[PDB]
């Protein structure tokens, strides 16, 4: 998304920055990750942490 | 599930600006899409204008004319705003309003934008007399 | 630059016809347009054919050009019909004047 901001005044001297309007519609806030990356790589701790277990 | 109903003056004369708003129903005005006009001379084609994107304060006009719009987009009421600045009596011609394709990601279609949800139109002509 | 279409087609019933463009590098659109009733796409990204229109309807893109093809003509369909793309006129689609289909 994609916001904007709007400047409320509450005494002298403050301004207070509060959020106006969303432009867009509302999608979700996400991060990917890789999956056979993150698979070799869960891969790799097990096989070093089973020296302890 | 838009539908949208549009009333514009009525009756224009010739060297006063004209204005046109299309009341959207059934549907907000946020969804990433292009909100724009066209107008259909009887004769010549579909001629078009531009559009607000639903509502930022971003445009595209039409050159092909030239630049005397400027198409504002009011929310909270389900506005749609157009306005005609310097008409001649050329101008006359029966109005359309239509929006874009409803993207997924802000532009996701490079250009495209093909219009595809045409309301009603209305029909406004312009004279002196 | 801009686009040009026939003027006129023609045609009676229990036909295969088409409705050629000119031309470019981007998807074209196809609007029909009863007399006295506002205009309804029909054909979009080159077939990719929309809902709730007849499916006798069927685009194509040949290699500068783009047509439609109707099967069946029937007298519902004597409405014009458009050609609609974008062009590197650096702005403003150019799509051009419709050929309206006699039965
Ligand atoms: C993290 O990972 C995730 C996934 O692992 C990433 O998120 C993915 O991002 C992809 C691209 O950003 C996105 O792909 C899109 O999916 C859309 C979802 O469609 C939904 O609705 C349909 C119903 O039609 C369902 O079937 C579907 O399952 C979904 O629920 C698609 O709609 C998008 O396809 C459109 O664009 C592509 C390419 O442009 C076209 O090939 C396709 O035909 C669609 O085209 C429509 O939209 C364009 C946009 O302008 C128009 O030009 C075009 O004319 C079409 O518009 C008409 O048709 C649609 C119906 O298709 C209609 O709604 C519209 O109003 C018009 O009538 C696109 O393919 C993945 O879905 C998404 N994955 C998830 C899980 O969300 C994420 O990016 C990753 N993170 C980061 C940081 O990148
Ligand atoms: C959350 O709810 C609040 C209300 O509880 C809502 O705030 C409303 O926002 C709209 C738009 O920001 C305000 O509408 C204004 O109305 C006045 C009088 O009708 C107009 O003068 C304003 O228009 C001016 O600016 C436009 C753009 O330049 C011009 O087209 C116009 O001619 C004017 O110059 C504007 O339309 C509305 O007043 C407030 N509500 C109140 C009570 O003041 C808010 O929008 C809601 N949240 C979200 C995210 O929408
Ligand atoms: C992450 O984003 C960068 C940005 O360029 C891209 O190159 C990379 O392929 C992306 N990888 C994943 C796993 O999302
Ligand atoms: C990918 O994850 C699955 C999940 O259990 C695992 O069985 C598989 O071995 C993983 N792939 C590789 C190459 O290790």
């Amino acid at each position: 998304n994609n916001n904007t901001r709007k400047s409320i005044r509450i005494g002298p001297g403050q301004a207070f920055y509060a959020t106006g309007d969303i432009i867009g519609d509302i999608r979700q806030a996400h991060c990917n990750v890789s999956k056979a990356t993150w698979n070799e790589t869960l891969g790799k701790v097990v096989k070093q942490l089973r020296k302890h277990f | 599930e838009v539908q949208l109903v549009e009333s514009g003056p009525g009756l224009v004369k010739a060297s006063e600006t004209l204005s046109l708003t299309c009341t959207v129903s059934g549907y907000n005005i946020r969804s990433n899409n292009w909100w724009s006009w066209v107008r259909q001379p009887p004769g010549k084609g579909l001629e078009w204008i531009g559009g607000v994107y639903a509502n930022s304060e971003i445009t595209n006009y039409n050159s092909s004319l030239k630049s005397r719009v400027s198409i504002s987009q009011d929310a909270w009421r389900n506005k749609f705003s157009l306005k005609l600045k310097s008409v001649t009596d050329a101008d006359t011609a029966v109005y359309y309003c239509v929006r874009g394709p409803n993207h997924w990601e802000y532009f996701d279609s490079g250009n495209n934008e093909y219009f595809e949800f045409w309301g009603q139109g209305a029909l406004v002509t312009v004279s002196s007399a | 630059s801009a686009l040009t279409q026939p003027p006129s087609v023609s045609g009676a019933p229990g036909q295969r016809v088409t409705i050629s463009c000119t031309g470019e590098n981007y998807h074209a659109f196809w609007y029909q347009q009863f007399s006295g009733m506002a205009p309804k796409l029909l054909i979009r990204d080159n077939d990719k054919r929309p809902s709730g229109v007849s499916d006798r309807f069927s685009g194509s893109k040949s290699g500068a050009s783009a047509s439609l093809t109707i099967t069946g003509l029937q007298t519902d369909d004597e409405a014009d019909y458009y050609c609609q793309s974008y062009d590197s006129g650096l702005r403003s689609y150019i799509f051009a004047s419709g050929t309206r289909l006699t039965v």
